[PDB]
């Protein structure tokens, strides 16, 4: 008889493995992960 | 540091020494035989048997354990959880 | 409930003493008792068994002033001796 | 047989001569049975909660969360400033400050009139 | 304080008080032989009045026994090194690593151990297969709603596994 709410339990614990084995930290696009490692690492 | 274990060698020391120890009978002494059921001998002697397995094997068993050994086969199963007894 | 938790718990056989006296034979009342008390109690219901803790003799007074009786009541006491000690005789 | 073991601050008390543990009512095994069975169902929760292969994250401990909540930012609400509050409050703030504040006066006192007598041991006293 | 009952019964204290008594007279006394010689003199004095069923005395005895224990006990008994306060205890926890992980590796270092991923694999299958309908039908049908208890019951009704067994099957070897 109440829920003061209309949004669903979020998010999904979306850690980045599973999915892209070789990746670096950050976001999933496969190129510019290696141009990120590249860039800092020279 | 190294000690192998196996399933029929510790049941043979287990069954050895409870043999050795004196006012049970060597005669009907079987793997799976109990201890107060059927040997008739008390608890407090029963847990002199546990003291006998604890000073040979070298870890104390606990006292919420040992409640519940009362035959030779549950002893060896319980000491074969306590080291990992398989291969 | 409580009553059946009092019943339960002090009416018990090890701390029950069957005396008798006169013209009766120690015979024929163990053989009554053996008939009759038999299978009366022994085992506690939980493990709970009531003991006597020691108790304190305080030492200290209480006066209840009522001046509308005839007479006066005084009591005064002291320390307790036990049974055990000579000291009782 | 024995000085009968008085217990402390520290020297706690061990679960044998209590005496407690003899005179034996119906509330206490009535305690010790409720007592069970909260333990009881808060395993049954727990180990619901700790066997599940869809389970990602932590187990999410609520009652870690609710003493956090309570140890760090609780404090205040409530909080009333009795005569004890007060009081120990202005003892253990200013008092220490204000004693070490005496002690730098005197040390600092006694340098000056030591170096304004011209006889300080400034034999070479140089990184000052 | 124990899983199975609500508390100890007298008959277990007693014991457990013979099993320290009787372990720091062998912390106290070297040479094994003259241990063994009062072990049995104290074996006397608990056959001494054995034969005796004044529950109310027998709590009076148990006090006493207590305070004979707390006044001559040993400082440092001797505890085996695998005990809590042992040399040990848990001494390889260090090398002790769950089981929930090893699956977060490179499918190249996966590929150097084939066989016991492929193992691994279907017991991963047995674990899934077999965890709801069974699992969970068990433990929400034959517990009331107050547990009251600890002791889970096996599946003794039709097949697989008996309930909630992951993280106590699979526990490390304590020595690796």
């Amino acid at each position: 008889p109440t829920l003061r709410w209309q949004e669903d339990p979020e998010p999904e614990d979306e850690n980045l493995y599973e999915k892209n084995p070789d990746s670096h930290g950050y976001d999933k696009d496969p190129a510019v992960d290696v141009w990120n490692m590249r860039v800092v690492f020279f | 540091d190294a000690p192998p274990l196996t399933l029929e060698g510790i049941k043979d020391r287990v069954l050895y020494v409870l043999k050795l120890y004196d006012k049970i009978d060597p005669e009907k002494l079987s793997v799976n035989s109990h201890f107060m059921k059927d040997l008739g001998l008390d608890s407090l002697d029963q847990v002199e048997i546990i003291m006998a397995m604890e000073d040979e094997f070298g870890f104390e068993i606990p006292d919420i354990d040992a409640e519940k050994l009362m035959c030779p086969q549950e002893i060896v199963d319980y000491i074969a959880d306590k080291k990992d007894v398989y291969e | 409930a409580d009553l059946t938790e009092y019943l339960s718990r002090h009416y018990k056989a090890p701390r029950m003493v069957l005396a008798a006296a006169g013209g009766l034979e120690h015979r024929q009342l163990l053989d009554l008792a053996q008939k009759h008390f038999s299978g009366l109690s022994g085992t506690y219901d939980e493990d709970a068994v009531p003991t006597l803790t020691p108790c304190r003799f305080t030492g200290s007074e209480i006066r209840h002033r009522e001046d509308g009786l005839p007479l006066a009541h005084v009591a005064i006491a002291v320390e307790g001796p036990g049974w055990a000690n000579p000291d009782n005789v | 047989s024995f000085p009968k073991y008085e217990p402390s601050r520290l020297a706690s008390l061990p679960t044998t001569l209590d005496p407690a543990e003899y005179d034996i009512s119906s509330e206490t095994r009535k305690a010790q049975a409720e007592r069970l069975a909260i333990r009881s169902r808060l395993k049954r929760e727990y180990q619901l909660q700790y066997n599940d292969p869809s389970r990602r994250g932590v187990v999410e401990d609520p009652a870690l969360i609710r003493w956090t909540c309570a140890r760090s930012a609780n404090v205040y609400p409530n909080f009333r400033p009795n005569t004890k509050t007060s009081l120990l409050g202005a003892l253990f703030g200013i008092g220490p400050l204000i004693f070490w504040y005496y002690v730098f006066k005197t040390d600092r006192d006694r340098k000056e009139k030591l170096i304004q007598e011209g006889k300080l041991d400034r034999t070479f006293n140089i990184s000052y | 304080f124990l899983p199975s009952a609500a508390y100890l019964t007298h008959q277990q204290k007693v014991l457990q008080l013979y099993k320290r008594a009787l372990r720091h007279l062998e912390s106290r006394c070297v040479h094994r032989d003259k241990y063994r010689y009062f072990a049995c003199l104290l074996r006397a004095r608990f056959d001494e009045h054995k034969n005796e069923k004044d529950m109310v005395k027998a709590t009076q005895l148990l006090r006493e026994a207590e305070k004979e224990f707390w006044h001559g006990q040993h400082p440092q008994p001797y505890i085996f090194p695998e005990s809590p306060g042992g040399t040990s205890y848990e001494r390889y926890e260090c090398y002790k690593v769950p089981e929930w992980c090893l699956d977060d590796w490179h499918p190249s270092e996966k590929a150097m151990y084939p066989d016991y991923f492929a193992k691994r694999e279907q017991w991963k299958k047995l674990r899934r297969e077999s965890w709801e309908r069974e699992v969970k039908q068990l433990q929400e049908e034959t517990p009331v709603g107050g547990p009251r208890t600890e002791a889970l019951p096996p599946a003794r009704k039709q097949g697989d596994l008996p309930p909630l067994w992951w993280h106590i099957v699979t526990r490390p070897r304590e020595r690796p």
